[PDB]
């Protein structure tokens, strides 16, 4: 099977600047009919994948003209003339000249933007969950940049370890930020043994760590 | 046993 | 207006079978060949199969030959993938895609995909709990609220707000794997704090692998 090697695998780009994604095939993609069957595809957050380019350089319906393709033989390039916030996602080449069609590993495009501090919010467990015997406490860090952030839980000022899990979003297609949730999970009995529940957030856009907290009940 | 790249699967 | 919607993904035991469907709208379905493509852990994207516009030719990647069968019903605008003899390698998101008029150019429109999980574990639908807006989730005239979706298997859960009419400011987080082997996620949204008393915010949770749908109205705390 023909191997499609993309580079780079991660492509951070400043808004409005160009971007180039490269693809090399392990065999020439020129076919005996004169055509070169090299395609590009785009996956975006929240959207179905779509083809952008076929036959090296022909652009699909609904694809902005800032996207173009070039190359020949074994070497091909997808060019974005001026990257926009809505271009975040993963881009794949695919060859169709040889059996079976094969895809490259994908290049993830992300936007480099200005620092943005998170907005920090906290949610106590619902009474409905408490009636079931568990307490989840949620700390939300909304719309920040860069993606690096540190969240710590304190319960009655005792630093917690081992009872929380975090998840971060993909970069937003409009404002190029990330959001993150951290969930502290305790039994109902343990939850009822303590008063102050706090999450402390450290991030480049904050001059010092910010604490958000509540008193049970 | 394979589809060639110029095969047309459409109407 | 071309739309492709896959369904049928869920858990399946090794060696058993699962049928996927793909519902097409917005074009003359019988005019187009159709493909299946999948995205498996550690493998990236893999072409799986094609069927001609009229069902007259079918081709398959070697590893699914003798196991998968592609078919279609043009009168119902539907494409099928019958998956037999399932293998652990088959866990993946399966996409249907509309064929290009040359095979080597692939396919233009795709669906959003349906996730197939090969596993001996039982399906379990989620519990859904409100993340109520309060004085602890407001800043600068904005309020955050959400829903916590706990303890389901396999992935995925999808979340919409107000039946899809509320999309601005929504974040639905990637699921986390708990030590139990079950998944959990949350979905949040930021809204005006001024109208918490007059607007209704409902999270619509769908766990298609268990046929579980939950609509939860999120009430403000005061």
């Amino acid at each position: 099977d023909v191997v499609m090697t993309q580079s780079p695998l991660s492509l951070p780009v400043t808004l409005g600047q160009p971007a180039s994604i490269f693809c090399r095939s392990s065999q020439s993609l020129v076919y005996s009919d004169g055509n070169t069957y090299l395609n590009w595809f785009q996956r975006r957050p929240g959207q179905s994948p779509r083809r952008l380019i076929y036959k090296v350089s022909d652009r699909d319906s609904g694809v902005p003209d800032r996207f173009s393709g070039s190359g020949s033989g074994t070497d091909f390039t997808l060019q974005i003339s001026r990257v926009e916030a809505e271009d975040v996602g993963v881009y794949y080449c695919m060859q169709g000249t040889h059996w079976p069609p094969t895809f490259g590993q994908g290049t993830k495009v992300e936007i480099k933007r200005t620092v943005a501090a998170p907005s920090v919010f906290i949610f106590p467990p619902s009474d409905e969950q408490l009636k079931s015997g568990t307490a989840s406490v949620v700390c939300l860090l909304n719309n920040f940049y860069p993606r690096e952030a540190k969240v710590q839980w304190k319960v009655d000022n005792a630093l917690q370890s081992g009872n929380s899990q975090e998840s971060v979003t993909e970069q937003d297609s409009k404002d190029s930020t990330y959001s993150l949730s951290s969930t502290l999970t305790l039994s109902k009995a343990d939850y009822e043994k303590h008063k102050v529940y706090a999450c402390e957030v450290t991030h480049q856009g904050l001059s010092s760590p910010v604490t958000k907290s509540f008193n049970r009940g | 046993p394979n589809a060639n790249p110029n095969a047309n699967p459409n109407a | 207006q071309v739309q492709l919607v896959e369904s049928g993904g869920g858990v399946v035991q090794p060696g058993r079978s699962l049928r996927l469907s793909c519902a097409a709208s917005g074009f003359t379905f019988s005019d187009y060949g159709m493909h299946w493509v999948r995205q498996a852990p550690g493998k990236g994207l893999e072409w799986v199969a094609i069927i001609w516009h009229d069902g007259s030719n079918k081709y398959y990647v070697d590893s699914v030959k003798g196991r998968f069968t592609i078919s279609r019903d043009n009168s119902k605008n539907t494409l099928y993938l019958q998956m037999n003899s399932l293998r652990a390698e088959d866990t993946a998101v399966y996409y249907c895609a509309r064929a290009a008029s040359s095979f080597g150019s692939g396919f233009d429109y795709w669906g959003q995909g349906t996730l197939v999980t090969v596993s001996s574990a039982s399906t379990k639908g989620p519990s859904v709990f409100p993340l109520a807006p309060s004085s602890k989730s407001t800043s600068g005239g904005t309020a955050a609220l959400g829903c916590l979706v706990k303890d389901y298997f396999p992935e995925p859960v999808t979340v919409s707000w107000n039946s899809g009419a509320l999309t601005s400011g929504v974040h639905t987080f990637p699921a986390v794997l708990q030590s139990s082997g079950l998944y959990s996620l949350s979905s949040v949204v930021t809204v005006p704090s001024s109208s918490l008393g007059t607007q209704t915010y409902i999270c619509n949770v769908n766990h298609k692998p268990s046929n579980t749908k939950v609509d939860k109205k999120v009430e403000p705390k005061s």
